[PDB]
């Protein structure tokens, strides 16, 4: 299954594994069993060349798992600022509320990722407001 | 004769252990050689307590250095008191943790854990009459954390009769190796809780601070963070190492400064905070501010369980039991009513390094549950997402192990809410 | 022959007791080697060498303190065997004392008094020297006062108890290890002098112009109230001759067993030349409350016994004439039941003190020994303590990890609150 593969390498960083199932039809916008898309852990793991390579090819910026999770919220707990960059340029839901309740701005804030944290505000981030 | 075995396991363990043994034996006149070089009899008198007696006259740390990680063998034995060790007490793996508690906890530190225990009691059966333990680790890597608390269970098994001290490394995103600090702090506290009778929470986050404030440091170095550290450590062994008007060892000290079993993780202070002479009133006032805590919490915020001060320097005695009368009758909202006297304080004639007096602070105070909660939301943030769990699970670990170490966590934080509350009924 | 041997436990009680037998040795004019160039062969043995052995016994859980006995100016008075040390201290804590650490010195303990035992024709009892707030000196005498009633049935036991003070040294579990040892040492204690830190910390400061006081200074304050109150079986008076004496004397109620000390006077070595003290001076000092051993109100407080023991240049018409002024101008209320009359005993030796010490030479002194109700205070200031950190069950751990009950605790104080009822009762 092409779509279990590239979920595994999007999240072990596989660079050239991801181009070649891409290239033999894999899903870009594959789920595991909790809604988790290549995207999803390229954008958890810190896989920045693979982050890029997905969004120029289909994957959805802003794809929710069955929490409510999206690459942003992800990107931004774990603290990855090129990452967090990438996602906000590629028009990711800065504002995305979560089933915690939780946005990427509250997740940067509790982790302190203090660069994030400015990242997010610039780019319209409401704090008072989730 | 009251001995003390001291451990250091993994990266920190090691550095705040190295510092601590560099900073005592300058107090007590030991050279790296092992020689003493002293003008004071009173520098020889509970030499004891830390070190062996080699042969001619010369003095060896009661020592054990522990690592998963082989690097830390070379950076310890190349460092200025190196040479002071006895070689047979580094006790080291190869593979190192992965900052991954599992690893130490349960893998790599699993392997390791039955050499270190032979060194362990090598020391104990040479000791007259053994104190305790004491430990150095953080709780942020995963050797230090995960190797440390598998080595303090398995010293209580072997040792129920002594006392388990730890000085414990408290992660911080401002000094930040990893994004799973909270998971391995968490882990750690869990066993901490149940298996340590006492335990100084050296907070990083505090540390930090201190540093931006005295030294307007926003890139500390761990030798900037250290310095605090080892000036503490120093501090809080005072009575322990020198002869004075206290007749104390660990468990007397536990015994009054711990009244709930669970209750005690110490929120360690320093006064004055210098760098790489104070009043009385000015030594005692900067000790009870929130800005020399070891511990990023606000004293304000809770009350005071117990305290133990220590002062050291020549200085009028008369005037350290006004001032420290004066912080209880003028702030005694802060003390708990139903702990009498709950306000200990200790002189020693000979003051630290580079001072002529100094003062250092022991709380057992209920608004050390910030510091709790701070990583209980940084652990509850992590794992909501499962970020990293296969790191863990891949060690044999379970999801409910997490869940059981984030509930005890909780549990300890509501615990400290309930006497923050407590009437004098 | 009539005998009494002492027993000094943990630091406190080692430590006045080191100040004690230093006192004892000037009064009967024995050298620190046991040498003199007799009616003291009551607290002395005697060798064949001519050398005054102390019937004493020193026992701590730690060396320290006795090491330096061991050591000190008075190595050679005391025997090695006299002299009894464990490796670990009862840190503070009752239970170790009494349980866990005691149970492991306990019969070796025994086995060293039996030795000086062995030695009496006549044993009177024991004199227990110990604090109240130490896990030695509440622990370890609470258990040694229990073995000592079933070995020696018939032997009294007294007591110099030291009670805490915050001024001086205290402990944040003392109020409980206090309480502790009175619950279990009520039943087999006949009589117990109450030293209260607070008082003789007072006494330093006001007195002796000492304004941080040692233990040194505290201790031969101590020691010469305590030789005030043991020179009657020292030198063969004509009251409290035996131990038996001081609970026909001063007891009429048995748990009512703790009697106030008054002395006087204390005055300083270092200061100029006064007129000395009349005989109605230093009377009508015993009834000033900063003079007590323990601090309390007796107006307060009724009566249920009063000895007046004077020592030097004491006329007893003086003391007769001091006593009828005290019936007059000052308000004495005895219990209904009680003779209202005041015991006297005149020691004639001067009054001694520690050569170059604190305390001046006084042509005459006097120590008052008064059951009074007004003690029950001291009771209520350490149960006071104790309930609030019960009802928080704070530091209880410590004691259930050390071979105690936790019941225990809940037994002593209903005990203490029986104690207090008993004094209220007679104090109507
Ligand atoms: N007056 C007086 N009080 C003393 C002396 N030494 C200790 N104390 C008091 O005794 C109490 C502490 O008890 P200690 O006797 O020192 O302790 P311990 O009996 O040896 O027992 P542990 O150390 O707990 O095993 C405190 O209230 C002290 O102030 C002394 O020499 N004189
Ligand atoms: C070995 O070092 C120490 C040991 C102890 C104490 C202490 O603080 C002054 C020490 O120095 C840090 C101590 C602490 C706190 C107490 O009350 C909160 C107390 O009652 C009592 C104490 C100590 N006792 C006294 C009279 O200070 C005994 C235990
Ligand atoms: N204060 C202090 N913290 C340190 C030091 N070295 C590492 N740390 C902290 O310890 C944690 C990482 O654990 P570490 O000891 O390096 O890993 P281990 O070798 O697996 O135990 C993080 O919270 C670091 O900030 C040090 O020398 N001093
Ligand atoms: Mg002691």
């Amino acid at each position: 299954d092409l779509g279990k593969k590239l979920l595994e390498a999007a999240r072990a960083g596989q660079d050239d594994e991801v181009r070649v199932l891409m290239a033999n039809g894999a899903d870009v916008n594959a789920t595991d069993a909790s809604g988790l898309t290549p995207l999803h852990l390229a954008a958890t793991y810190g896989h920045l060349e693979i982050v890029e390579v997905l969004l120029k090819h289909g994957a959805d910026v802003s794809a929710s798992d069955l929490m409510g999770s999206t690459p942003l919220h992800l990107a931004a707990l774990i603290g990855h600022l090129e990452i967090v960059e990438v996602l906000l340029k590629h028009g990711a839901d800065v504002n995305a509320v979560d089933t915690w309740g939780d946005t990427p701005l509250r997740l940067a804030a509790v982790m302190g990722h203090l660069k994030i944290v400015e990242a997010l505000l610039k780019h319209g981030a409401d704090v008072n407001a989730q | 004769m009251r001995e003390i075995v001291h451990i250091q396991a993994g990266q920190c363990g090691n550095q705040i252990g190295a510092k601590f043994w560099e900073v005592i034996s300058d107090e007590h006149g030991i050279d790296p050689t092992g020689s003493y070089h002293g003008d004071s009899d009173l520098q020889l008198e509970r030499i004891n307590v830390y070190y062996n007696e080699a042969t001619g006259n010369k003095y060896v740390p009661r020592a054990i250095l522990v690592d998963l990680e082989p690097g830390t063998m070379d950076s310890v034995r190349s460092g200025p008191f190196g040479q002071i060790f006895r070689p047979d007490n580094f006790v080291f793996g190869q593979s190192g943790a992965g900052n991954n508690w599992a690893k130490g906890h349960y893998t790599e530190g699993a392997e390791l854990v039955d050499s270190v225990l032979d060194v362990v009691r090598k020391e104990s059966e040479s000791c007259d009459c053994l104190q305790g333990f004491q430990l150095t680790h953080s709780l942020g890597g995963g050797t230090g954390s995960g190797m440390g608390t598998l080595l303090i269970s398995k010293i209580r098994e072997e040792y129920p009769d002594r006392i388990m001290n730890t000085f414990s490394v408290m992660p911080s995103p401002k000094v930040s190796d990893t994004v799973v600090e909270p998971y391995n702090a968490t882990l750690s506290v869990h066993q901490l809780v149940e298996n340590t009778d006492e335990t100084y929470c050296i907070d990083n986050e505090a540390l930090y601070d201190i540093c931006f404030r005295t030294l307007k440091l926003t890139t500390p170095t761990y030798g900037d963070l250290n310095h605090l550290v080892s000036a503490t450590m120093s501090g809080v062994t005072t009575c322990l190492r020198f002869p004075g008007q206290l007749n104390a060892d660990l468990r007397k000290l536990a015994v009054n400064m711990v009244p709930f079993p669970r209750l005690h993780f110490f929120m360690p202070g320093f006064a004055p905070l210098t760098s790489r002479a104070l009043t009385v009133p000015e030594l005692t006032q900067q000790m009870f501010d929130s800005k020399n805590m070891m511990a990023a919490c606000d004293p304000r915020h809770g009350r005071y369980l117990t305290v133990a001060a220590i002062f050291r320097g020549r200085m009028s005695m008369k005037e350290v039991d006004e001032q420290m009368l004066n912080v209880q009758n003028k702030n005694s909202s802060y003390f708990v009513e139903w702990i009498p006297n709950n306000v200990k304080t200790a002189v020693c004639d000979i003051p630290p390094r580079g001072l002529k007096m100094s003062a250092t602070f022991i709380g057992n105070s209920t608004a050390i549950q910030e510091l709790f909660k701070r990583i209980s939301e940084q652990f509850t943030a992590m794992f909501r997402r499962k970020a990293f769990l296969h790191w863990y699970t891949g060690e044999g670990m379970d999801e409910m192990e997490f869940t059981e170490a984030e509930s005890n966590m909780n549990d300890l934080v509501s615990e400290y809410q309930q006497y923050q509350d407590a009437t004098a009924d | 022959m009539r005998e009494c041997i002492s027993i000094h436990v943990g630091q406190a009680g080692v430590q006045i007791g080191n100040a004690c037998w230093e006192l004892y040795c000037l009064e009967h004019g024995i050298q620190p080697d046991g040498q003199m160039p007799d009616s003291f062969n009551t607290f002395f043995s005697e060798t064949g060498a001519g050398k005054h052995v102390p019937r004493a016994v020193f026992v701590d859980l730690e060396p320290t303190v006795i090491d330096e006995v061991r050591t000190g100016t008075y190595r050679q008075l005391f025997h090695p065997e006299q002299l009894i040390t464990g490796k670990e201290d009862a840190a503070n804590n009752y239970a170790r004392g009494h349980y866990t650490i005691g149970k492991e010195i306990i019969d070796l303990v025994l086995d060293r008094i039996r030795k000086l035992a062995d030695q009496c024709t006549g044993l009177q009892g024991f004199l227990v020297f110990h604090s109240f707030g130490g896990g030695t000196g509440s622990g370890f005498t609470s258990l040694l006062m229990e073995r000592l009633s079933v070995d020696y049935g018939k032997k009294s036991k007294l007591e110099f108890s030291i009670y805490p003070a915050p001024q001086v040294s205290t402990a944040v579990v003392e109020p409980y290890n206090s309480i502790l040892t009175t619950h279990t040492t009520l039943e087999h204690s006949d009589c117990a002098f109450m030293v209260d830190n607070e008082a003789i910390y007072d006494i330093c400061r006001r007195n002796l112009d000492i304004e941080r006081p040692t233990y040194t200074n505290l201790n031969r304050l101590i020691s010469q109230i305590v030789s005030s109150i043991t020179a009657s079986l020292r030198f063969d008076g004509a009251l409290n001759v035996d131990l038996t004496e001081f609970q026909t004397n001063l007891v009429p109620y048995p748990r009512i067993h703790f009697p106030l000390a008054t002395y006087a006077p204390v005055i300083s070595a270092e200061k100029a030349y006064h007129e000395q003290l009349s005989v109605a001076e230093i009377t009508n000092a015993c009834f000033e409350p900063a003079n007590q051993m323990v601090k309390c109100d007796p107006r307060h407080g009724k009566y249920m016994a009063c000895c007046l023991l004077y020592r030097g240049d004491v006329v007893p018409k003086d003391v007769n004439a001091a006593i009828a002024t005290i019936k007059t101008k000052r308000s004495i209320q005895f219990v209904d039941w009680c003779p209202t009359g005041f015991k006297v005993g005149i020691n004639y030796q001067p009054p001694t003190v520690v050569p170059g010490g604190d305390l001046a030479k006084v042509q005459r002194a006097v120590c008052m020994l008064s059951n009074t109700t007004a003690i029950a205070e001291a009771w209520a200031r350490l149960d006071h303590k104790f309930d609030l950190m019960y009802a928080k069950r704070a530091f209880v751990h410590w004691y259930v990890g050390e071979g105690m009950e936790e019941g225990e605790f809940s037994e002593a104080r209903e005990d203490m609150a029986a104690l207090e009822k008993d004094y209220e009762e007679v104090g109507v």
